[PDB]
């Protein structure tokens, strides 16, 4: 099935003697070198899409001071999150995938895995927080609220709290950062066992706290928001903008949900089927399927929630 | 709290709405407190207050349906508020009051007196609709929202109309703030 290592796991049998370290040999026996050529080029593509959108969001807020409102902070956060994925992830991956094997050593492996994962988690919980904010604002559940800058700060801070609750444990001994898939990119070890780092407890913790809870919250919040807008539209049959808002909001909520399922249900399904189907074995081609869907969110969560968001189309 | 400007005419009926307890009334409903400001809006009485109202939720504009003399006064006062640089996006709640006095007025006084171009038969359902159309004709603001209601002189209970309209205004604005619609 695979070559077990301390800092690594290469999905390829050593009974032949061919396998080498992912910190060592160009992994052209996992896949022909054309595949790693494309790999490095693809990281540069997403650098040249992600940093444009995500930096420009920050820049625009500076330029136009009309946008500096509490509700937009978590989208600024989202932009920030994806820039970790550009530099911690894509740039340092660029300098390794160009070779075929991970260049900056296992300490660079922890740095890459950490900052990439930190950005991905900040984005995840930014979207959870965004749904929560819109729920409270529109549905008015508490009904004795104002929502000021203090609440926006708590919302942003909470995403960093949760992101660290995921990205930092592999730095102290709860799971490990290792090269996954084609072994040029380091991430969480959700796919092997390791009793020294307690991978099983980490993976279960991940699946529930960092998937099921975010998904439940996002479905619930946007569900209540759509119900509220539908209900308002029902009562004001002759109010054109509410009928418009009903249709537009529902279009966007469906987009939001599908974006989040595309982004995370790959890792969720892969890790869960690794967990319950122990009699299995996957190689780099399929171990990078979930990495694919998650990494590209650095582009199209900024598109879906910032570009399409009606307070930034007017700067365009 | 909600800021509601209350405009119209001296004999339009807002004098009765304001009493449901710059002249400020503090009526309330559904854990939501309203600040209702009875002000003038003529021209000469409009620079006295327009510069110190900001964050006005809605403008309640009243019209005496039976009063043809003040009709064009109200049409132009309306136009000059609805299209006013401070209230170009502040949604309007339009009461056409004295519905029944108009229902009897129109029987003995054709609508053509103040709209000569009117070609319809002088029946309540058509003349009142024509008046409503004339006020909304002046909107000239894409997504303004004008919430209309025709009030049975004093014989009705039209505070609910105000609050449904205000909630609709509020949810539209909160969506706007979130970046949705
Ligand atoms: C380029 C790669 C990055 C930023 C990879 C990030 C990966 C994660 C944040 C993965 C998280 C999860 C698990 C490890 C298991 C359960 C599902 C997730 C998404 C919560
Ligand atoms: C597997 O065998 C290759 C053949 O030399 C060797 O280079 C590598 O270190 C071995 N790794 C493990 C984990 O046995």
């Amino acid at each position: 099935c695979g070559t077990e290592g301390p800092n690594f796991y290469v999905p390829f049998s050593n009974k032949t003697g061919v396998v080498r370290s992912p910190f060592e040999a160009p992994q052209y026996y996992l896949a022909e070198p054309w595949q790693f050529s494309m790999l490095a080029a693809y990281m540069f593509l997403l650098i040249m899409l992600g940093f444009p959108i995500n930096f420009l969001t920050l820049y625009v807020t500076v330029q136009h001071k009309k946008l500096r409102t509490p509700l937009n902070y978590i989208l600024l956060n989202l932009a920030v999150a994806d820039l970790f994925m550009v530099f911690g992830g894509f740039t340092t991956t660029l300098y390794t995938s160009l070779h075929g094997y991970f260049v900056f050593g296992p300490t660079g492996c922890n740095l890459e895995g950490f900052f990439a994962t930190l950005g991905g988690e900040i984005a995840l919980w930014s979207l959870v927080v965004l749904a929560i904010e819109r729920y409270v604002v529109v549905c008015k559940p508490m009904s004795n609220f104002r929502f000021g800058e203090n609440h926006a700060i708590m919302g942003v801070a909470f995403t960093w709290v949760m992101a660290l609750a995921c990205a930092a444990p592999p730095l102290v001994g709860w799971s490990r950062y290792i090269p996954e898939g084609m072994q040029c990119s380091c991430g969480i070890d959700y796919y092997t066992p390791h009793e020294e780092t307690n991978n099983e407890s980490f993976v279960i913790y991940m699946f529930v706290v960092h998937f099921i809870i975010p998904l439940i919250v996002i479905f619930f919040c946007y569900g209540q928001l759509v119900f509220t807008v539908k209900e308002a539209a029902a009562q004001q049959q002759e109010s054109a903008t509410t009928q418009k808002a009903e249709k537009e909001v529902t279009r966007m909520v469906i987009i939001y949900v599908i974006a989040f399922l595309i982004c995370w249900l790959p890792y969720a399904g892969v890790a869960f089927y690794i967990f319950t189907h122990q009699g299995s074995c996957f190689g780099p081609i399929f171990m990078t399927i979930p990495a694919f869907f998650a990494k590209t969110s650095a582009v199209y969560n900024p598109v879906i929630y910032i570009m399409m968001n009606k307070q930034f189309r007017n700067c365009m | 709290d909600v800021k509601l400007l209350l405009l119209g005419a001296d004999n339009s009926g807002k004098s009765t709405i304001v009493k449901q307890m710059i002249v400020e009334t503090h009526f309330t409903f559904k854990n939501l407190h309203f600040r209702l400001f009875d002000v003038g809006g003529q021209r000469s009485e409009r620079k006295k207050w327009i510069h110190c109202f900001e964050d006005v939720t809605a403008i309640i504009f009243c019209v005496d349906l039976s009063d043809y003399n003040r009709m064009h006064e109200s049409l132009m006062d309306f136009d000059s508020i609805c299209n006013n640089k401070f209230f170009i996006d502040t949604s309007i709640i339009l009461f056409l009051n004295k519905k029944d006095l108009f229902g009897e007025k129109i029987k003995k006084s054709p609508l053509t007196i103040c709209f000569p171009e009117y070609t319809g038969p002088n029946t309540y359902e058509d003349a009142a609709a024509y008046i409503q159309a004339q006020f909304e004709s002046k909107n000239r603001s894409p997504n303004k929202e004008i919430y209309c209601h025709m009030t049975c002189a004093t014989d009705t209970n039209n505070a609910q109309v105000i609050f449904d309209a205000v909630t609709d205004i509020i949810i539209a604005n909160n969506l706007r703030g979130c970046g949705l619609y």
